[PDB]
């Protein structure tokens, strides 16, 4: 009728799942007058005596929501992609989240001008202990933010490094990454960037999964259709490369491949195809059913090495193909120190050491722009509907 | 103009060289065995939703001609020295020959070594057969502990014959080889 009108409409202003809840038509005009402010496109009418419409509230503005300088940083514990990952404290909230920052102009240039909408999905909306919560999205004009729970416990690396990992160990961090992944399948995705560089660690030592670029939710029937590469090249499964350039269609098999190059890495320091060249490490893999092996240790236990082996295999043969369930049964697991849904409920294998609010002893240390538009470009623009905050009860 | 590789081909007589560019090519197993001498087959790959074109040239392997088969590498951008998996004659060959050849005039592009006939170190006659020489079969430890012994940039095998892709799964890794340069 009418009532439900204005009704089911106000319910899709305060929605966050919602593509125009009130934070996102913000995130809307911001993100235009931005793309106005020029003297080459006012000397239209139109755009200049809107724009002065506009002034004097567009300031009033940006003024309140979630500026970037809000927070002040500490350290900055990750460079990458575009640009750095950053651990700050809120000025006002005193409270410390760890920002990602997203160079614009370097994200329209590389062309990926969206490869990160599931990212924002996933991080916030799965409430989950295996995710990495995603407490406010803002933007302005150069970059992007995500403020992130920190994690003080490092990358998996930090530790394969400062460690040799025992298999009391290696049945632990692996199967909490199996459960972390059929997180993600049944919230619906897949992930395909899966390595120890994009696994972190609470303050209790248990593992979170932070990093959602490569996502993608699955189609109707499981699979997915895409021919481009991704994710780091020692981890790639064989039909994730295979199809760079090809009618490529995987399942989510691929999460699993790279689980058993993890389980590897792991036990014996080095990758299972690893080669001198960015050619050379892709051709080990193809040549799989050959080209994997392990030293000369047979104190890798039967039925470890067993298990990379059932991971490291063509698709329709790989381990998982057939349920989640058939590998938490794996004869790898067995141990009177637990069984599955206590898992993350246990105590860690290794407890991290901090001193402070931020202690990132377990992290390591470390102004281009646009051109002014001659026409009207449009930049700021597949950027909009990105906002989100944290209130909601 | 799209992006374009060229890519030669060098290798033992009868090693297999074009089966396998005239499968790729041309989708299909050749029926009669020829010993080219030259020829271009002209090829176009894939890599990440753009196209490289491919200009792939096939050669002999018989000393007779050692004399004008070097008239192709002029500016190569990937070469691929064969042999043959179901002869270890034909990789002390790749060794002897190939390296010293390839390393004189087409010095400053990437090789790759290939090993063809893949699907033969499996048939119980090419082993009956190669033990009556005191001989046996490459195995892929042989094969690439020869390649990084040359300098090539990865080994990898292929049955020219069995499966399509495992031929595919070749001009892949060196449509890359001439890209990433
Ligand atoms: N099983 C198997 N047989 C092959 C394969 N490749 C070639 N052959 C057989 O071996 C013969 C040699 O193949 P070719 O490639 O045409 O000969 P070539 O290597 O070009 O030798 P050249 O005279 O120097 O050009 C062919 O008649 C095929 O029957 C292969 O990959 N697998
Ligand atoms: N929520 C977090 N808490 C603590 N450290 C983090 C967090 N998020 C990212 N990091 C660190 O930043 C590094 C990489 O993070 P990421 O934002 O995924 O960079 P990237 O651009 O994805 N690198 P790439 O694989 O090439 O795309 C990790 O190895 C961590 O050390
Ligand atoms: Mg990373
Ligand atoms: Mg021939």
């Amino acid at each position: 009728s009418f009532e439900t009108r204005f009704e089911k409409m106000d319910n899709l202003l305060r929605d966050p799942k919602s593509e125009v809840n009130s934070d996102c038509l913000l995130d809307g005009l911001d993100a235009l007058v931005y793309d106005l402010d020029f003297p080459a496109l006012r000397k239209n009418k139109n755009i200049d005596n809107f724009l002065s419409r506009y002034k004097d509230t567009i300031n009033k503005i940006r003024d309140l929501r979630m500026k970037a300088e809000d927070y002040e940083v500490v350290k900055v514990i990750g460079r990458g992609a575009f640009g750095e990952v950053q651990l700050v404290r809120h000025k006002s909230t005193r409270k410390v989240y760890a920002m990602k920052l997203l160079s614009k102009f370097e994200m329209i240039k590389r062309s990926d001008s969206a490869f990160f909408w599931e990212e924002r999905d996933i991080m916030a909306f799965a409430n989950s202990p295996w995710v990495v919560q995603l407490f406010y999205a803002f933007q302005d004009d150069r970059y992007l933010y995500m403020v992130m729970e920190y994690m003080p416990g490092g990358d998996l690396v930090n530790l394969m490094s400062n460690y040799d990992v025992p298999e009391k160990w290696a049945r632990f961090y692996t199967a909490e990454v199996v459960l972390a992944l059929d997180a993600i399948h049944s919230m619906g995705f897949i992930h395909r960037d899966v390595k120890p560089d994009n696994m972190l660690l609470d303050k209790s030592g248990h593992l979170k999964l932070a990093d959602f670029g490569t996502c993608m939710k699955m189609n109707k029937e499981g699979m997915v259709r895409c021919d481009t590469a991704v994710g780091t090249p020692d981890y790639i499964s064989p039909e994730v490369l295979k199809s760079q350039g090809g009618d490529g269609y995987y399942g989510r098999e691929c999460d699993w491949w790279s689980v058993g190059v993890f389980l590897y890495e792991m036990l014996v320091g080095d990758t299972p195809f690893y080669a001198d060249s960015l050619v050379g490490t892709y051709s080990k893999i193809m040549n799989h059913k050959n080209s994997l092996t392990f030293p000369d240790d047979n104190d890798i236990s039967k039925e470890a090495k067993n298990l990379i082996c059932a991971f490291l295999t063509d698709r329709e043969v790989r381990l998982g193909r057939n349920g989640v369930e058939e590998i938490k049964r794996h004869l790898f697991f067995k141990n009177d120190q637990w069984a599955w849904e206590t898992l993350r409920d246990t105590v860690a294998p290794v407890v991290p050491d901090l001193s402070s609010d931020i202690d990132t002893s377990n992290f390591d240390d470390l102004e281009e722009t646009f051109p002014i538009p001659k026409a009207f470009v449009g930049n700021q623009l597949p950027f909009v509907g990105f906002t989100y905050y944290s209130n909601r009860r | 103009q799209n992006v374009k590789c060229k890519i030669v081909v060098v290798g033992d007589s009868q090693c297999g060289k074009t089966a396998l560019l005239h499968v790729f090519a041309k989708d299909c197993f050749p029926e009669n065995y020829v010993p080219t001498v030259f020829e271009n087959y002209t090829a176009s790959f894939e890599i990440d939703t753009q196209r490289i074109e491919l200009s792939l040239w096939d050669t002999s392997g018989s000393p007779y001609y050692d004399n004008v088969r070097p008239l192709s590498y002029p500016d190569s951008d990937a070469v691929l020295i064969c042999f043959d998996i179901s002869r270890p004659e034909t990789l002390d060959s790749v060794l002897k020959k190939w390296k010293g050849e390839i390393q004189e005039f087409c010095p400053n592009t990437k090789m790759l070594l290939v090993g063809c006939k893949s699907d033969l170190r499996t048939d119980v006659s090419t082993l009956v057969e190669l033990s009556n020489h005191r001989q046996t079969p490459v195995s892929y430890d042989q094969g690439a502990n020869m390649a990084k012994q040359i300098g090539a940039a990865t080994y990898i095998e292929c049955s020219a014959l069995q499966s399509e892709n495992s031929v595919r799964d070749i001009f892949h890794v060196a449509t890359l080889a001439c890209v990433n340069k």
